[PDB]
């Protein structure tokens, strides 16, 4: 009897399956963050920049 | 409380249901809630900590009784940290958020150098 | 009203479908709305506040 | 004991049911443990250690 | 010494974390440092050269 034999085999495929699946959902999710991450800071320390105005004085004591 | 000694009231974010939508239940009653949240630092951690919901735009929730998120609805977290967590200027927190079926994910920041009433982190 | 003092009553913008054309909907009754919009400063915070649509030039409405 | 010569002193995970839904018992008294825990890094091996539980969100416990 | 003559081999430059901002040790112990430095010219040839770090401005260290 191939019937209920075939039952218990299915039903292992599925389970893996289904824990391959979770853990791919949780490890795309983290790897965006960090992509999302990179681009945010990259913007920020290029507008930075500072510059000087007016000439320089020194003090003689 | 503001300034350059300032400490962190609450955090605030809000989630929608993903493509091939598929309900989640959001209650947060203490003793029915199936979403866990949990906060941690590098001198801290706390587990299940006490969070509300408020619902904006079309929802079911306000006629009936209905919890669940579904299309169309979006909803707002508040998760509070005022009295008895301590959190400050120039720090790195987790807060990480478990439903009961489908992804974990995590939320990673850094309080700015000077807090004020309303800060954003993009 | 106007001035050094001065206070502020509406802001205007436009906006148009993409490049990937594919319908969305601007329904703008408090109870079916689909689109929020959040009001933000370094003092205040709203959520969910109210807007008006005008349509111009074709349209179906 | 923090620090470049630190030492752990405890590891801390969750865990939950997977598809399938057939319950497991997770009690944790010395004598009446059905899951066992072990150690192993390179140069020791420890059996049988002890472990406590703690229940988060909708339990029965 | 000067006019036609030897250098002392002190090269000095200050490095800072890039963008991504994931951090990298930087301990200078002959037996465990993980960043290596090698000296290159025409005539010679010196590799896993030895050196020392100073931290500046606001520091854990």
């Amino acid at each position: 009897i191939t019937a209920l034999e075939t039952a218990i085999i299915l039903i292992a495929f599925v389970v893996v399956a289904s824990v391959f699946a979770f853990t791919i959902l949780s490890a795309g999710t983290f790897s965006t963050e960090r992509g999302k991450e990179a681009v945010y800071a990259g913007l920020s320390e290029v507008r930075s920049s500072i510059e000087i105005k007016g000439s320089v004085v020194i003090i003689g004591e | 409380t503001t300034g350059a000694t300032g400490t962190v009231d609450s955090v605030i974010f809000t989630v929608a249901s993903a493509a091939g939508g598929e309900p989640i239940d959001l209650n947060n009653d203490p003793d029915d809630r199936v979403v866990v949240i949990d906060y941690r630092d590098a001198t801290q951690r706390h587990t299940d900590v006490d969070w509300s919901v408020t619902w904006l735009g079309k929802n079911d929730y306000d006629t009936t009784g209905d919890t669940l998120l579904e299309q169309g609805e979006l909803a707002e977290i508040t998760v509070t940290l005022a009295p008895t967590i301590t959190l400050s200027t120039n720090t790195d927190f987790i807060i990480e958020v478990k439903p009961p079926a489908g992804a974990v994910f995590s939320i990673q920041r850094t309080t700015p150098a000077y807090i004020e009433t309303v800060n954003d982190l993009q």
